[PDB]
RNA sequence: GGAUAGUGGCCUACCAUGGUUUCAACGGGUAACGGGGAAUAAGGGUUCGAUUCCGGAGAGGGAGCCUGAGAAACGGCUACCACAUCCAAGGAAGGCAGCAGGCGCGCAAAUUACCCAAUCCUAAUUCAGGGAGGUAGUGACAAUAAAUAACGAUACAUGUAAUUGGAAUGAGUACAAUGUAAAUACCUUAACGAGGAACAAUUGGAGGGCAAGUCUGGUGCCAGCAGCCGCGGUAAUUCCAGCUCCAAUAGCGUAUAUUAAAGUUGUUGCAGUUAAAAAGCUCGUAGUUGAACUUUGGGCCCGGUUGCAACGGGGCCUUUCC
């Protein structure tokens, strides 16, 4: 109406944040950034919410300013940073990284991970297009163009990203049995391998994922995202790995420690 | 009784980072003394209205209403 | 017809209210109903009144 | 502006409004169990509905079903917990069974007359109501509370209280300050 | 068959047939008429202020006597006149000519209460305050 | 072709005569903003949804436009219309459906308070601003919890009453501390703060429905009550009162609307001889509905679930193939 809006109400946040409802009548709009609004998570809900550093956004801006934070090994002192899927937050101070990974209840997991692995990160392949001077380039799902991109790179596909040159190292192909994490859906934060994929020409491409349980799950391509092959993620998994344990052996798990 | 406590690693981060209400509740830099809001509002739009500095227009007031 | 509006409320003898200690108010008269009901102070009549006469 | 806040009634008032069996059956309640009004039973009835009809939805479903089993045992759970239910008759179908005055002797009230901490259950009642009970550390004046049989071993007078604590009282205190001079002195 | 369509694709005509048959209903006529609004000198309000114009005495119907003592309100709202019974034991005397009331209804929407012949509408305060309070001893009508 | 950021009768020129409609077009009403939802609900439903979130639209009514990425913006401009304000009469200036607040309207709705401390937003931006927002005031909208007593001794028949005692405490009041941005309040506590504990619970009822009086005085078809049936005509269980009792109880009553009850809207699931209702009769288009029949049945397997049996599934032949 008349112009973009700035402001998010509470209630219309993304349920992932898990915001306090009765805490104000605002959540932290993301600001225009790499991922998205809803995929993504703002720095003050990663440093006040999720890791208890800050107390309140005032004191989220006062680390932020004094450079301590760091997004894909840049400074990021913007409160809203829309700090989205596989972004490596490293912080200098108390001196660790993490790697935004979703658990398997479909939140963005604190995953402390280290630096030997926080070197780089992972980027699924948006679009393969060729750039002005006939220069061919790949659009990541964090909205990196890479130039001159491997020629038997494809959609679909993951490239590990070099995060110091922004390069690409690496590439995993989109095919059957490799593996997956599931970035959106009903499924978002579960891990298995590429059992088919259907094709639906002019609809939406589905692809049917089996979990390490033998769990298998159809999904959107959408939302379906490279991470490697069987028993070898390129990355460093959460502490559920993508099981998705139903609520009953949930329950006997939780019992479990008695 | 519960409540919530942090320790500074020195008094200068303290001062730096704590909010300027509780540093004047223990005894460190004290309340600066603004006026009522009402009336720092009401000051502000008075001078929204002139539109430069106000002393070349006070002249012209005093020449006015002077005679 | 109307100026007959107080035949009776106007002319009713104005007998005053009778001071008597004041009634236990809340769960105390809770406990009063339960036992002037369920711990046989008699009231039988038959099979149970509630009213003298 | 915020969210809503979310609140919910606790009771229900019955059908009909002056049947008579149902009323000396409540009197009969408010006075076994020192209760102050029927909002207290309509509460408990309130809650022993709910059980039932959570009951009986997951007894129409076929058994071995997930959903039957999860919120089955958690039901059984809670009302072990409370005391309400039986150890023996975990079946839901016992729970689907249940009564009024199983849930009104789970009461602090009822339990502290049950516990010979007071003379009566009205006296339970003063007694909580003016801070004399606690349960484990913590003081608690609320008649209902629905000891959770952990709590049963646990119920004490309060380190306050100088019932069960080492305090003078107050009118107490002040008629030992009359009698000061009382004495001649 | 029972004298309605049955086909599984009647289903236009059973909810025109229900519609249509609707409108027997009292409540539901008044409602989609918006009867209350148009008629119903209380415009579809359930209380409504006006001013006395004149102390009734009205005939109760049999197999009762003792005229019910009325009074006829000009309501501020629209400028309708009804009729208005005044309840208790006197409380016709707390009533003046050109004394502002507060009408309620009588409890059958209509459909005039009791022995009462012609008078949906009872008085609930007088000159601002209230009928009963001004029968019970609690409080006196202000000076006028 | 023009115009637009761009598609498009969006507009223009020529051309064709099309397009929608009883499967309800078009027109009219809406005391209609839509939805997420709310009330009630055995099932099926009925009703509500201005309003905490989402979408739309508007800023007195229209229209036009500038700037700008983005506005047909109104705490921007221009004009007309309607209101309406200052004036020295020349002129000039407006838009609370933001926050308070006032008038009016009405049955019907609160402070011209404090603050950016939290939530977030904006900016050149850690710092400034924010009636966004938060804090408190008013507040029996609604919701939660639950004080108004408990326990002994005397006298009589577990109870009884103006026979008495020791306790218990919060309602307040208040040092302090905490809570707060500064407070208030809650939580916690020094001291004070019960005896007809007057620190005194009410609102409706007592013929039936419907729990509770054949008690007393008053009135005498009057006054009045009474949702309905009824009660009152000189022995009123119904009015006006006293006493007593009942119901709910910090609430209770009244009016209106609505839901269940209502199988009194009926798809589930009504009724139509006589209670309301079969068209006077037949034809007939739309609509609804419409006889039966086309691979069935053997067999061989593999194989999952429950505990060899049952139940499910897949595959081969059998004139068949997937
Ligand atoms: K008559
Ligand atoms: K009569
Ligand atoms: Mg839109
Ligand atoms: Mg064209
Ligand atoms: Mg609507
Ligand atoms: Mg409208
Ligand atoms: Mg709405
Ligand atoms: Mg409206
Ligand atoms: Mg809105
Ligand atoms: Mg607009
Ligand atoms: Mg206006
Ligand atoms: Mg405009
Ligand atoms: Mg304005
Ligand atoms: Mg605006
Ligand atoms: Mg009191
Ligand atoms: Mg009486
Ligand atoms: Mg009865
Ligand atoms: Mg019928
Ligand atoms: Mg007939
Ligand atoms: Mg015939
Ligand atoms: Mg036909
Ligand atoms: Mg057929």
């Amino acid at each position: 109406a008349r112009g973009p809006k700035k402001h998010l109400k509470r209630l219309a946040a993304p349920h992932h944040w898990l915001l306090d409802k009765l805490s104000g009548c605002y959540a932290p709009r993301p600001s225009a950034g790499p991922h998205k609004l809803r995929e993504s998570l703002p720095l003050i809900v990663f440093l006040r919410n999720r890791l208890k550093y800050a107390l309140n956004g005032r004191e989220v801006k006062a680390i932020l300013m004094q450079r301590h934070v760091k997004v894909d090994g840049k400074v990021r002192t913007d409160t809203t940073y829309p700090a989205g899927f596989m972004d490596v937050i490293t912080l200098d101070a108390t001196n660790e990284n993490f790697r935004l990974v979703y658990d398997v209840k479909g939140r963005f997991a604190v995953h402390r991970i280290t630096d030997e692995e926080a070197s780089y990160k992972l980027g699924k392949v948006k679009k393969v297009q060729l750039g002005k001077k006939g220069v061919p380039y790949v659009v990541t799902h964090d909205g990196r163009t890479i130039r001159y991109p491997d020629p038997n790179i494809k959609v679909n596909d993951t490239v590990k990203i070099d995060l110091a040159s922004g390069k690409i190292t690496d590439f995993i192909k989109f095919d059957a049995g490799k593996l997956v994490y599931v970035t959106g859906g009903r499924n978002l934060g579960r891990i298995g391998t590429i059992v088919h994929k259907e094709r639906h020409d002019g609809g939406f491409d589905l692809v049917h994922i089996k979990d390490s349980l033998d769990n298998t799950f159809v999904t959107r391509l959408n939302n379906v995202f490279v991470i490697g092959e069987q028993g070898k993620p390129y990355i460093s998994l959460p502490k559920g790995k993508g099981i998705k344990l139903s609520i009953a052996e949930e329950r006997d798990r939780r019992r479990a420690q008695q | 009784s519960v409540g919530f406590g942090l320790v500074y690693n020195s008094v200068a981060e303290a001062k730096k980072f704590e909010p300027t209400y509780r540093l004047v509740r223990y005894g460190l830099a004290e309340k600066v003394e603004k006026a009522s809001r009402q009336q720092r509002k009401q000051k502000k739009n008075r001078d929204k209205k002139i539109f430069g500095t106000g002393k070349r227009l006070a002249k012209k007031v005093a020449r006015r209403n002077a005679d | 017809s109307l100026a007959r509006a107080g035949k009776v409320k106007s002319q009713t003898p104005k007998v005053e209210k009778t001071e008597k200690p004041k009634k236990p108010k809340g769960r105390a008269y809770k406990r009063l109903l339960y036992t002037r009901r369920f711990v046989n102070v008699t009231l039988v009549n038959g099979k149970r009144r509630m009213n003298p006469g | 502006p915020r969210a809503p806040r979310t609140y919910s009634k606790t009771y229900s008032t019955p059908k009909r409004p002056y049947e008579s069996s149902r009323l000396d059956a409540e009197l009969k309640l408010a006075g076994e169990f020192g209760l102050k009004n029927k909002k207290e039973i309509y509460r408990i009835s309130f809650q022993l509905s709910k059980i039932r009809r959570a009951a009986r939805d997951l007894l129409t479903r076929d058994e071995k079903d997930p959903k039957r089993l999860f919120e089955g045992n958690a039901l059984i759970r809670r009302l072990v917990r409370v005391g309400v239910l039986s150890e023996d008759k975990k079946k839901l179908d016992y729970v689907l069974a249940l009564k009024v005055e199983d849930f009104l002797e789970r009461r602090l009230q009822t339990q502290v007359y049950k516990l010979g901490l007071a003379k009566s259950v009205h006296h339970a009642r003063v007694l909580i109501t003016q801070r004399h009970i606690a349960v484990g550390k913590q003081i608690v004046n609320i008649p209902s509370f629905m000891v959770r049989l952990d709590s049963e071993k646990h119920i004490d007078f309060a380190p306050t209280s100088p019932f069960g604590g080492a305090r003078p009282g107050r009118v107490a205190r002040r008629n030992a300050a009359r009698k000061a001079e009382a004495s001649g002195e | 068959g029972k004298g309605k369509p049955r086909g599984l694709n009647s289903a236009r005509k059973l909810r025109v047939h229900r519609r249509n048959n609707r409108w027997a209903e009292n409540n539901y006529k008044k409602r989609l008429l918006g009867t209350a609004f148009k008629s119903s000198p209380f415009g579809g309000s359930s209380h409504a202020k006006g001013i006395v114009l004149e102390k009734l005495g009205i005939e109760s119907k049999q197999p009762n006597s003792a005229i019910r003592k009325c009074v006829r309100v000009q309501l501020i709202k629209n400028g309708k006149k009804v009729t208005a019974f005044v309840p208790n034991d006197g409380c016709l005397n707390f009533v003046d000519e050109n004394d502002e009331v507060l009408l309620a209804g009588f409890g059958r929407k209509g459909k005039a209460k009791g022995d009462i012949p012609g008078v949906r509408f009872k008085v609930v305060k007088v000159s601002g305050v209230s009928l009963l309070a001004l029968w019970k001893e609690k409080k006196e009508k202000p000076r006028s």
